[PDB]
């Protein structure tokens, strides 16, 4: 799922 | 095209407790991991909270940490933040903000809601007049304005004739003094009015409700 | 956290010219996968803040030419060249590579232009005012550049007074002047005891202070 600051 | 729209922002006391909302739509949310970034009164920006496509994943700064809580309902399109133990520190305007597709920076940002945490009480503001005062003295043009005193929390508006009074107008930044700010607005008219025509200058409170007409008349004494 | 220092704070610039506002971090901003995430944002009079530049030199679309970012590691500038007066705002310049995602503190660009001379407009307290004890006699510096002015009120030319409120604009989007309001409070029991209220400005435009005055028995 689309991670905050995590490629 | 992407908008991004929020709503919450009212009078908070410190202790207190406030959910602001944020409503998404022109593109497909579920994809796109979100944020809430807020802007100080002193104009400097803090990232407050952010979140994954799924609501799986919650990042905070340490000064929120445990008070606030952000969330998505992935179907209706909203985000939201749902703030507990307020202190005045978190006055600002809340921007509801949508992250990359690359997610490590923002593309498009809400419009904004103001918190304000204070103890203050709501006052309507006093709305007096200033005539040109003195002598006037003639040539071509005359400085007439608002003083809106003793109000809080922000805003008022201030409008002149309703709204045609619309260029030579100048409405200067709220100054809080204590816990009550002072506001006031000038208009430079030709002289011909105020004389002949009526100027009327139109302040209005949203937190007390309070709209106010006032004329500007010549004063003599 | 990653401070993220940004210079210089107002920068005057004329339309035509260059600017280069620069911001820098104490840590770098540089993945092992080679990206740099430093991001430039606009914040117009009014609006909410814009993508300019992303991702160092990249500019988001719809972004004019004239805006262009380099820099590398921890120094970084932005470069707006042949400045037009629709680019006056604050430039943010941000890095998403380390968690917090960290901002710096602002660089507003001013219009440079030529001298204007304010505009002095001093008003006597209204009788509404007066028939609850207060008395704000206000002040207007109306319309000028540069931004930096001195005022004073003085009563009956002796004194001078604390116990006053400022407040200044914005650059006009159409004008690039400012106006200021100065509002000096005292109370009935003082303004009854004086007689000449006093605005007393100056700015570069004059070697004689600007001066407004009223003789007090007009309530
Ligand atoms: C950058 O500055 C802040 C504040 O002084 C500090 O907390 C942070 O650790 C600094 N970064 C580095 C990499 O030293």
């Amino acid at each position: 799922e689309v991670v905050p600051h995590k490629k | 095209e992407v908008q991004l729209v929020e709503s919450g922002g009212d009078l908070v006391k410190p202790g207190g407790s406030l959910k602001l909302s944020c409503a998404a739509s022109g593109f497909t949310f579920s994809r796109c991991a979100m944020s809430w970034v807020r802007q100080t009164p002193e104009k400097r920006l803090e990232w407050v909270a952010g979140i994954s496509s799924g609501g799986s994943y919650t990042f905070y700064p340490d000064t929120v940490k445990g008070r606030f809580i952000i969330s998505r309902n992935n179907a209706r399109n909203t985000l939201s933040l749902q703030m507990s133990s307020l202190r005045s520190e978190d006055t600002a305007i809340y921007y509801c903000t949508r992250y990359s597709s690359d997610p490590f920076y923002f593309d498009y940002w809400g419009q904004g809601t103001t918190l304000t945490v204070s103890s203050a009480k709501t006052t309507p503001p006093s709305v007096y007049p200033l005539a040109p005062g003195s002598a006037a003295q003639t040539n071509s043009m005359v400085t007439l304005g608002c003083l809106v005193k003793g109000y809080f929390p922000e805003p008022v508006t201030v409008t002149w004739n309703s709204g045609s009074l619309s260029s030579g107008v100048h409405t200067f930044p709220a100054v809080l003094q204590s816990d009550l700010y002072t506001l006031s607005s000038s208009v430079t008219v030709p002289s011909s009015p105020r004389p002949s025509e009526t100027v009327t200058c139109n302040v209005a409170h949203p937190a007390s409700s309070t709209k106010v007409d006032k004329k500007i008349v010549p004063r003599d004494c | 956290d990653v401070l993220m220092t940004q210079t210089p704070l107002s920068l005057p610039v004329s339309l035509g010219d260059q600017a280069s506002i620069s911001c820098r971090s104490n840590q770098t901003i540089l993945l092992s996968d080679g990206d740099t995430y430093l991001e430039w944002y606009l914040q117009k009079p009014g609006q909410s803040p814009k993508l300019l530049i992303y991702k160092v030199s990249n500019r988001f679309s719809g972004v004019p030419d004239r805006f262009s970012g380099s820099g590398s590691g921890t120094d970084f500038t932005l470069k707006i060249s042949r400045v037009e007066a629709e680019d006056l705002g604050v430039y943010y310049c941000f890095q998403g590579s380390h968690v917090p995602p960290t901002f710096g503190g602002g660089t507003k660009l001013e219009i440079k232009r030529a001298d204007a001379a304010p505009t002095v407009s001093i008003f006597p307290p209204s009788s509404e005012q007066l028939t609850s004890g207060g008395a704000s006699v206000v002040c207007f510096l109306n319309n000028f550049y540069p931004k930096d002015i001195n005022v004073k009120w003085k009563i009956d030319g002796s004194e001078r007074q604390n116990g006053v409120l400022n407040s200044w604009t914005d650059q006009d989007s159409k004008d690039s002047t400012y106006s200021m309001s100065s509002t000096l409070t005292l109370t009935k029991d003082e303004y009854e005891r004086h007689n000449s209220y006093t605005c007393e400005a100056t700015h570069k435009t004059s070697t004689s202070p600007i001066v407004k005055s009223f003789n007090r028995n007009e309530c």
